[PDB]
């Protein structure tokens, strides 16, 4: 997310045993980094 | 602070045009 020029990243890595979907259970992501980058973002694209 | 001893010449190398947006 972007708030007032900070780009915030949260994450979680968790084991799964379901190829077909996201898990139905509960888990909370924790902050990775809080970048002061000051850009405008309206689009994005993953890198493979 | 005033900087007329450093940043004047005029010195057209100095240019102008969200919070903390770097709108280059």
């Amino acid at each position: 997310k972007n708030i007032d020029g900070y780009f915030k990243i949260y994450s979680k890595h968790t084991p799964i045993n379901l190829v077909r979907d996201l898990p139905q259970g509960f888990s909370a992501l924790e902050p990775l980094v809080d970048l002061p980058i000051g850009i405008n973002i309206t689009r994005f694209q993953t890198l493979l | 602070w005033n900087s007329n001893n450093l940043d004047s010449k005029g010195n057209y190398n100095y240019l102008y045009r969200k919070p903390f947006e770097r709108d280059i």
